[PDB]
């Protein structure tokens, strides 16, 4: 695993160093890496590919080392490397494509193709490079149980979630009382209404409230918060909880009072802010509790006041929403985000060569399913394989 | 600069703009030759040395 | 071309490596590549500027070599080579410059101003240095047919689009059915109406479709559904098709009714998902197609059924919509997105110089009219400019 | 200052190029780095921590040289490089930790904890080692007085704010006219409105504007337009300007007409913009002016003509709105994004350890009330803590 | 820049200590500087002038260098060192005035002529003398980014204002409420009035208000206050707002009540007083805000109670004022004040050789439009310019 990124890293930099007229003293020491792989893995033989449609391949090498004589590199010297560094970059496309589409149970953070377990022996060490990306200085300090850390913007921490709660019902559903949210890649929007707009509710207030639990625990996250949720502000026909009859929402919008956000860790207030919208920051915490309340406005022009009547006839419902969302926060497992396609390989090697559903990952590598249950198990399938697809993004986009 | 050039020992430049003809000057505190002949100067005797 | 950025690298690096108090050692390899970086450029001389109110420059040569007997480096060896460090800047930014302003329709990808011309010989080929940047990288496996990749977060592939169509209309405008959709950047907002509510349909359901061709082929994408339009929700005015007159929308909203989204490539279904919302890939696509039905509900409340009669007056209109967003991909040629400038580089030197109107690009670099009609004959010029912009952001922020 | 990134530097390197079994050639110039980093720290001492709850260590260094024989590294070299590594890897922590809570306001640009005035003799100056991070680079180029910038993705320019402005008003509030905005983050909403719908207005067009100052100057911008602000389009009540009473907005939904946008700078125009939405640029601007009118259309069909009637009921009231967003923009002061996290650092520190409230920074560092008195004073503190900050994440996440 | 101080020190020099009859020890030094200014000097050739009446005239060094064998100077030897100072002396005059005549808007700071820039080589960087003025003293620090400062008696902080506001008003203008201003230069006075003496406001108190912000941040200044405003004293007739009509204003003066003057600093109360007259300190601050009340006397005389009635006719209208006024202060950027003449050079200049109105500066020179948008491009030019200015007063008064 330490040796598969170690293979990927000087073949990256023979394609770039070694170009044609450059002088050979910024050539020097990667030309004693290069010679220094070829002499390891001569006489050596591989075989990847067998599951799905994946098909079998065997690998054999035998080349000749580079010479170390030149000034300035000539196009004999550049094309006469160019035919061996094509050799070996086809041979890591097919054991990084072998281990992305395996996976185990017991012992997932081991390696589960053939060519892997070989390559993992004391005779291939000496290839080792040095270990600079992200996902492999992660592999390095986790697997001493050293403290990690992965940087994400707008990480895929909520799985999707589209709901309701009334907290005051009858079949004629029309004086009704609760919640509404969605929450869905790193976004929640909740919205509390009240038909009667709190005529009857002692001191004319009505109070809200929408716990979200955290998968994992997060870490210096970046957090902005509105006072409106504008998914829920339109009439709209919902159906009923068991879908037997549909119900009317008309909506008009007053402002959240009082709202209080907190943020929890093992039920222990970390952070909290009151009535302080914009951007706000969250140091640690792995449960987010919103808080908000519907007040009556005391005060009514003539146009205000016949929305409201004493009488049982709403028409017009009053709705009090809020808006968060995280821009960007530190991890310590992976998952996936905006910016980076690391989820992207790994459906899409298993999307092209047919590959049958094995005990752990979900029927489709369905993120909404498998962040829902998230297990120790499947955490030590996804950072294996993720860190494959990582090596694999160095050779070939 | 001739004694800086003396010092380091590494030419390099000396070299080069010599032998691709390019325009120099040599700051110094050289000797030099006088000389009193048309035909040696006909001959292009100062670019020799 | 490949010179130029080998002249960027090392000076970039200069300014960097050469430091005060540092050690020799570490800077040991980088004086021989900056000393010959000079040894080449002495004695020739070069013109850029000229066109627009671009200035004309002339560029002269005569450095001496930089020392190698140091030790540690000290404040006498760091302000001798900041004097010759700040000549060679100055002219990387005027060589760049005079290429981002320039264009051919011919061949766009040959160098087009008259200082690159000149640095394309075989004199100045051992300037040549490490090629590890990403558009340099994609510059020479491009150059020798082999297969690239561009990794980009929210690419804009979409030009600027906001319309509708009437699949059933009348010169009252009161009883109507079709789509309306906003493409724009890299989000797609579709929503389907009906104001009769699907009352006389067969079986009450009425059908919605919308398909999206794209102008280049996007790979290994992380795509956000969700099951709204927010954008074409609220009561608007809408003018006619010819602008003669204007038209009344004023919806309620059902849910969308049996999705499914397919991900063509040259007519062959790649990808479908049916029902399954949130975050999907898509591995290979060049055409997306939208497919949504609504259905009337069977049961409903008494404060539903007022809003749907069977007669001819319908004040509450039906609506059905989706929302589709593109978080990353990775396409092969050259795009926009939200993340890097190199599109804002290239605008900003041509408003400020006063450059008329060329043969290839659109008056102002407008990017709608450039994704619109994205020519091959255009695409060879948008990787030339955006390669030399990329060059100059190194040196000059 | 320029020493406690050349720490952090070789600190990452070893932990990356250090590994088993690689050959000697690879870590042959860092080795001579990290010698000589140790005979230099050898024989100090230092203190740092003491403000809050920051406890106080003592630190002192007595190593021992690493050895320059091998030809590849074996697991004794390994393991006892990791025990060195480990205590400077502590002592950087706490020097980060102790410059990022303190602040003066006479000089911020000076060190200001205990650690860091002594690092900066010139006897520590020989660990000085390559400067290329972002950070440290315009650390370095705006110490001399040269140009500088900072790339962003999504910067938090504007402060928070959500107003309104009645150019016409009376205490029955049904007959209105004028603007609202939200500016918040990197976006702005702005939305006009006329109860009349221009029924008595002079040509029947009702003229808008909306005027937004920047704190900064921002080059080369990527901004969106789309005419249409989706926050105020739904039915809302709205509180009075001196919260005495409410008042009801009911808003049908127009399109912007003649629409203008300008870039200003010093009161100059810049660039502009006339009906055209999309992707625009703006190459060097302090100030947006958006101005955008609304018209009475001239025909309407028997369902529009309805709404908009000439005596004094007005049930349906006229909106005209825009919405502005900027991708990605080159500033050359230091900002928040929505990218990286060296906000969330700077914070996270000062709310765990307690810390008193200084002269300079507001309470809690707010966001939106730093960027709003963004004093002179207050710029050169956030650079010498975002700074520190940036040292500090590349050891420890 | 550095050496064009340089050039002036040592001519100053010149003149005062070579006299005649002088010990030859007291110029031992100088000569060895003379004498080294003219070995630089020599062989070069200069251009001066060009823009406006300014004429070009050609310069030329070829001098010989002084004795340095007597024991005391005789009048050989003072009257041929006369001849080589008058020549210098001329030079700089013309250098000086090539100087403050020319502008740029990208960067100020940089030289702007022909000759200062030749001087800005490190050929001439040996005639380097001390920099012990005031100016260059703040030169150097600021080029550092140290923190600097400017020592002013009576700075022209405030632009020239002479307005007033009326919080209660009726087009017969007999009964009026509001404040009224002077500020100009160093000196606030503003004054409240009311008509009708308190007769109907609660508690028979009525409360003013004046807030100042201020342009540039001011440090340790030295404040009188006093509590009366002698300009608003007198009876005067007063224009409207709009220049329609006149309006009649008849004071009589009670003393200020309960008067709170508070010094802000991005609104925070650095400072505060509470009626405290006389002599005041404000350490720190940009924001000044005075605070000051009337109140209807209680205990009235016959003499006084007839000036002040229940009914309408008021012809004796009550004034209360207040009067501050900046003595000395310390601010950053450069200003202009009452003790030196920096402003008055350069302004003498631009006017006698009929110099065009250029890109920064307003036309005229006008304190007053450059004060009321002193932006930072316009700081950088003023600066520049003032600066030459104070090297020219020292030869040439
Ligand atoms: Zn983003």
């Amino acid at each position: 695993m330490d040796v598969l990124y170690s293979l990927s890293k000087t073949l990256k930099d023979a394609r770039d160093k070694i170009v044609e007229g450059t002088l050979y003293s910024n050539v020097s020491d990667l030309i004693q890496q290069f010679n220094q792989m070829i002499i390891t893995m001569n006489g050596n033989e591989f075989q990847t590919g067998g599951i799905g449609n994946l098909p079998i391949r065997n690998w054999n090498f035998n080349f000749g080392l580079l010479g170390t004589t030149l000034l300035n590199l000539d196009a004999n010297y550049v094309e006469t490397a160019r035919n061996t560094i094509d050799y070996f970059v086809d041979f890591v496309d097919n054991v990084c494509m072998d281990e992305m589409v395996r996976e185990s149970q017991r012992n997932g953070i081991a390696p589960q193709s053939d060519s892997l377990r070989k390559l993992s022996a004391i005779k291939f060490k000496r290839i080792n490079f040095d270990n600079s990306s992200e996902y492999i200085e992660n592999w390095n300090l986790q697997n001493r149980r050293q403290r990690t850390g992965f940087t994400f913007h707008k990480p895929n921490i909520f799985p999707y979630s589209a709901s309701f709660t009334l907290n005051r019902s009858q079949p004629a559903h029309d004086n009704l009382m609760g919640t509404m949210w969605l929450n869905a890649g790193s976004e929640i929007q909740v919205a509390g209404f009240d038909y009667s707009c709190a005529i009857n509710a002692p001191a004319n207030i009505q109070q809200f409230e929408h716990i979200v639990p955290l998968r994992r625990v997060l870490t210096t996250a970046t957090i902005t918060l509105l006072p409106d949720a504008e998914r829920f502000s339109f009439p709209r026909v919902i159906n009923s909880a068991d879908g037997a009859t549909t119900w009317f929402f008309n909506p008009v919008i007053l402002r959240p009072n009082n709202v209080e956000v907190e943020f929890l860790l093992n039920g222990q207030i970390i952070n909290t802010y009151q009535a302080r919208f914009g951007t706000i920051v969250a140091r640690n915490f792995d449960t987010i509790r919103l808080s908000f309340q519907l007040m009556r406005p005391p005060n009514m022009t003539p146009a205000v006041a016949v929305l409201f009547p004493n009488a049982q006839p709403f028409e017009h419902h009053a709705t009090v929403g809020l808006t968060l969302r995280i821009e960007s926060a530190v991890c310590e497992s992976v998952l996936a985000d905006a910016s980076e396609t690391l989820l992207a390989n790994v459906t899409s090697v298993r999307q092209e060569y047919a590959i049958p559903v094995g005990p752990v990952f979900p029927p489709g590598m369905n993120w909404t399913d498998l962040i829902t249950n998230y297990s120790p198990s499947r955490e030590d399938n996804l950072q294996r394989v993720f860190t494959v697809a990582s090596i694999r993004s160095m050779l070939i986009k | 600069n001739l004694e800086e050039l003396m010092r380091s020992g590494d030419y390099a430049q000396i070299t080069n703009m010599l032998l691709n003809n390019q325009p120099v000057a040599l700051v110094g505190a050289l000797p030099f030759i006088t000389d009193s002949s048309v035909i040696s100067l006909i001959a292009k005797l100062d670019a020799t040395v």
